[PDB]
């Protein structure tokens, strides 16, 4: 099973910022011009939810102020202006290559 | 798509408990439904043996000869019975109807099952 | 086509990416043209090679199978574009978790157009039954392709072989033809390389295997493997496989046809008859 | 890799058709040669008489 | 002469006028004083004539 | 036997010369309209 | 070939043991020539023949 490294596996951040945090991939994760790496928000006290698919093409249902980014091996999303409801645990899982495996997690307060 | 689990919360290690997640909005179609384990101290694993829309089975690695996931079409809820129980397996079980290239977005809030003697 | 071949125009290996959805009144196949990058051939491939080089092109539509509990990017180290890539128009549907399983998928596509489709789909002949427990999962593997006309229920051949440039697993793969308002179901629980771009046709063309270069300034219609036969003459002793609107092959290299009369130099009997001599000094008439 | 039997059938058919046309081509030209010398010797008669 | 050992294809398909199951079926030729055995444990549509 | 020429007209009579030997379209320079009994 | 046949020259049944590894500018097959001794035929045997 793929052990995706989160480093830093603990942080919490201030208002209006931009954060670059990595679940990094250790296997062959290049294809199709892209990687199949989705993310999910998990608020403590709420069920989780999708936010990104196919790094360029975000969903509608969140405001689009999240920005999944990357081209290459180790990927990292970007946020612009952070608000009060960003206080959550930002997991993901892997879907790109066999097998499926979840994140670290990392924190955000 | 909002969807709710159901299952009895008082159960012993070594006996059977069943999980029942109501799939609101639509039935078991070309998008099937998976499951996810929640562990203690906030870590995950995709334990969910899932049933497709044709009636088959796909366990976890550690849990092959261990369970059974099959589909029922009448109640929009797949059939499963979790035997073999152990106090380490106490966790909240989140059903999720998949789309696999949006994400497992059709997701559950979990009926908190506490597994202890 | 160059490094692309005829049967790669459907499949799109990385030597064919600029020919995926082409348009032609002449396709030209090359001796170096691999139809494959994870090695193999087709099944009844000479039948399919006589449709695609009479098609005109290959127009496509998405099929749009929303694959679920799946992967999409089965990539291998012999189909490089920049790194690990694959055919542009197929997907290794390999499993969620490593040795777990890969359940049944029933996938339908209703042809909804004016034209006959030319579909293709893949079965994966792996090297062993230890790769098809980590690619797909334990148990027997069925891919069932039942249209309104067909019923085939294919199965792979997981045996070892000497290597074509790097791997001991093969693929060989199959193809049907739809008619308007039909359907194709793909029932499969492993080892299946689905399409994602159903293929259509364009009309008139021809198609030649050859090894010499392209002259876009000259015009012709008789195209064998070593050039082009351009004259008004009814027979050729150049190639007995001269396809196109060609003359008819013979084996006599010289069939001289007497566009003048007899020489008698210095069935009626005056040509080589009582008129006993030809004349050298007439060039205006006969 | 054409199929062994039908490739022999095509080669049986093509070499038959090759023997069909080359017999025809040899017969045609020899018929046309004899005819051309027939229509070359003919208008000796049509001129001389 | 023969030995074939057939097997079916239990897969779904678009419908020809009502059903999603097919049949497709096979045929041999006998010579005088031969025999044909039919060993089968399912999925078989025998002849009677 | 199938062919592709729709009209293969085979000359079941001689030449018309209306008003390889050289008397049909030759020194006999004219056909005749008023013979129906013989050729 | 006699009791040997064409496809027995590869396989060598006991009617073909003097033809296992032969050399010819003409082979001649016989009506009585079994290609087999534990009975059967080949697959796509007209291609191999
Ligand atoms: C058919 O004949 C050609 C040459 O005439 C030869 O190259 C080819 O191998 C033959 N094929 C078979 C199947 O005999």
């Amino acid at each position: 099973d793929i052990v995706m490294t989160q480093s830093p596996a603990s942080l919490a951040v201030s208002l209006g910022q931009r954060a670059t945090i990595s679940y990094r991939a250790s296997k062959s994760v290049s294809t199709s011009g892209y990687s199949y790496m989705h993310w999910n928000q998990q608020k403590p006290g709420q069920p989780p939810r999708l936010l990104i698919y196919l790094v360029s093409n975000l969903e509608s249902g969140v405001p689009a102020r999240f920005s999944g980014s990357g081209s290459g091996t180790d990927f990292t999303l970007n946020i612009h202006p952070v608000e009060e409801e960003d206080a959550a645990t930002y997991y993901c899982q892997h879907i790109r290559e066999l097998t499926r495996s979840e994140g670290g997690p990392s924190w955000n307060s | 798509v909002q969807l709710q689990e159901s299952g009895p919360e008082v159960v012993r290690p070594g006996v059977s408990v069943k999980i029942s997640c109501k799939g609101s909005g639509y039935t078991f179609t070309d998008y099937p439904m998976h499951w996810v384990k929640q562990s203690h101290a906030k870590s995950l694993e995709w334990i969910g043996v899932f049933s497709t829309y044709n009636g088959n089975t796909n366990y976890n690695q550690k849990f092959k000869g261990k369970a059974t996931m099959t589909v029922d079409k009448s109640s929009s809820t797949a059939y499963m019975e979790l035997d073999r129980l152990t106090s380490e397996d106490s966790g909240i079980y989140y059903c999720a109807i998949g789309g696999e290239l949006s994400w497992f977005a059709y997701c559950g809030q979990g009926t908190t099952l506490t597994v202890s003697a | 086509l160059g490094q692309c071949g005829l049967l790669g125009t459907i499949t799109g290996p990385p030597q064919c990416d600029q020919f995926l959805e082409f348009s032609a009144d002449l396709i030209i196949e090359r001796r170096e043209g691999s139809d494959v990058c994870y090695p193999g051939k087709f099944v009844n491939e000479e039948a399919l090679r006589q449709i695609l080089r009479e098609s005109g092109g290959i127009d496509k539509e998405s099929m749009g199978f929303t694959y679920n509990g799946i992967r999409t990017n089965g990539v291998t180290s012999a189909c490089r574009r920049s790194g690990s890539s694959f055919y542009a128009e197929m997907k290794w549907l390999l499993s969620n978790t490593d040795n777990a399983a890969f359940p049944q998928m029933t996938k339908s596509y209703k042809n909804t157009r004016e034209s006959p489709a030319i579909i293709v789909w893949g079965i994966h002949h792996s090297v062993s039954t230890a790769e098809q427990t980590k690619l797909y999962g334990s148990g027997n593997k069925l891919v069932t392709v039942g249209s309104s006309n067909y019923q085939q229920s294919f199965v792979p051949s997981p045996g070892a072989r000497p290597q074509v440039n790097g791997l001991s697993g093969r693929i060989d793969f199959h193809w049907l033809i739809l008619n308007p308002n039909d359907t194709v179901t793909f029932s499969f629980n492993g080892a299946f390389i689905a399409p994602d771009r159903a293929s259509f046709l364009r009309g008139k063309s021809m198609g030649i295997q050859s090894g010499v270069q392209v002259d876009a300034n000259c015009e012709g219609d008789c195209y064998h493997s070593g050039g082009t036969i351009i004259s008004n003459l009814p027979f050729q002793n150049i190639d007995s496989r001269a396809v196109g609107k060609c003359p008819r092959y013979v084996k006599q290299r010289s069939l001289l046809l007497a566009t003048g009369m007899k020489n008698v130099p210095e069935l009626f009997g005056a040509i080589a008859g009582f008129i006993e001599n030809g004349w050298e000094g007439l060039i205006d008439g006969w | 890799e054409v199929e062994k039997q039908i490739g022999n059938v095509i080669n049986w058919t093509r070499d038959s058709i090759t023997e069909v046309w080359s017999y025809n081509a040899e017969l045609l030209v020899a018929m046309e040669n004899q005819h051309t010398i027939d229509l070359a010797d003919s208008e000796m008669d049509k001129l001389y008489e």
